[PDB]
């Protein structure tokens, strides 16, 4: 599990390819599972879905298999990265 | 910080002053309410034990960091491959006994994600309480300066660091000097804004003197350590 790039795209590795995760079926309760899994404890911020690899992963983080259904997961585990001038 | 300017309130709300024996020693960067990223060289023996360490967040001036008002550090974790001779893998974690309260002056920086696609000479900022000249004293006020990433090839050339710059390192500054980190700033942040977010790109690590031509700052490349950091944070409990 990892977040990829400046838009926090939740990806999962083979088992030499990373593959993002479909926003089909996702909720802020499945969001927390991936966050704790990453080490962030009871920290959560946002788990919006964003625009689309070609192989995706559809539905904690072993309940998915490679799909397609519009929109991927953007997971933020913490409100970070802001200051005085935004 | 040589050649910077006083930080404004809440400009760098992730910056902490790390104190031993009632004085600033090191910088650090807040990533969670309880986790602070710093350099491994700061917590070498005999400062490896957490009891020696307190953290001040959200305060620009050393003279307003009062004895007994800091956050006791509870855990110190150095990178398993930290090599003090070469300064390779110079990252450590500090965990606070009590979580910080986030507000307008005290807030975390984002750990870098893979796929940042930074420019080769990405515009960054450095901050801290280091000397404002080579061999000077701790700065009373937090300072900050704009620096650019210096490409690894250039940084490793014969006339700069000559093959000392490993993949767990990144260089920044100006080869003419004048602007740089300095002693006291070490463990502190190198950050960059992208997609309207501030990211922790590096932790102030090493180099030759301060603000000299062809002797830029070297930072720990936090991107290569994020997975270790995630493991450390997950294992705690
Ligand atoms: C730590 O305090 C520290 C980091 C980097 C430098 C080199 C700047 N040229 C000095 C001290």
């Amino acid at each position: 599990v990892r977040l990829y790039g400046p838009n926090f795209i939740l990806q999962v590795y083979s088992s030499k390819s990373w593959h993002p995760v479909c926003q089909d079926d996702w909720n802020e309760n499945y969001g927390r599972a991936a966050c704790r899994d990453m080490g962030y404890k009871n920290n959560f911020y946002s788990s919006q879905g964003i625009v689309d690899s070609t192989s995706f992963m559809k539905l904690i983080y072993k309940k998915l298999y490679a799909c397609s259904s519009k929109a991927v997961v953007s997971l933020r585990c913490i409100a970070c990265g802001v200051n005085l001038n935004d | 910080i040589v050649g910077g300017e006083s930080a404004l309130p809440g400009a760098w709300p992730w910056q902490v002053s790390l104190h031993v024996q009632n004085v600033h020693v090191c910088g650090g960067s807040i990533i969670t309410p309880e986790w602070i990223v710093t350099a491994a060289h700061c917590v070498e023996k005999p400062l490896n034990n957490p009891w020696h360490w307190t953290a001040f967040a959200g305060i620009l001036r050393q003279s307003f960091m009062f004895y007994g008002a800091g956050y006791q550090v509870e855990k110190v974790i150095s990178h398993p491959n930290y090599d003090s001779k070469t300064k390779n893998n110079d990252i450590a974690l500090m965990k606070l006994q009590k979580p910080l309260t986030f507000n307008d002056l005290v807030k975390p920086v984002c750990l870098p994600n893979p796929g940042m696609m930074l420019q080769p000479e990405q515009l960054c900022w450095i901050s801290g309480w280091g000397a404002t000249e080579e061999k000077g004293k701790t700065s009373e006020v937090l300072n900050a300066a704009k620096v650019l990433l210096i490409e690894t090839q250039r940084c490793n050339s014969r006339y700069v660091y000559d093959n000392l710059i490993t993949p767990a390192m990144i260089c920044a500054g100006f080869l003419q000097g004048n602007v740089d980190s300095c002693q006291g700033d070490s463990g502190g942040p190198l950050v960059t804004s992208k997609n309207n977010i501030w990211w922790l790109i590096g932790d102030t690590s090493w180099g030759s003197g301060c603000a000299k031509a062809y002797r830029p700052g070297v930072y720990g490349n936090v991107m290569v350590f994020t997975d270790w950091i995630y493991r450390q944070m997950r294992a705690d409990g």
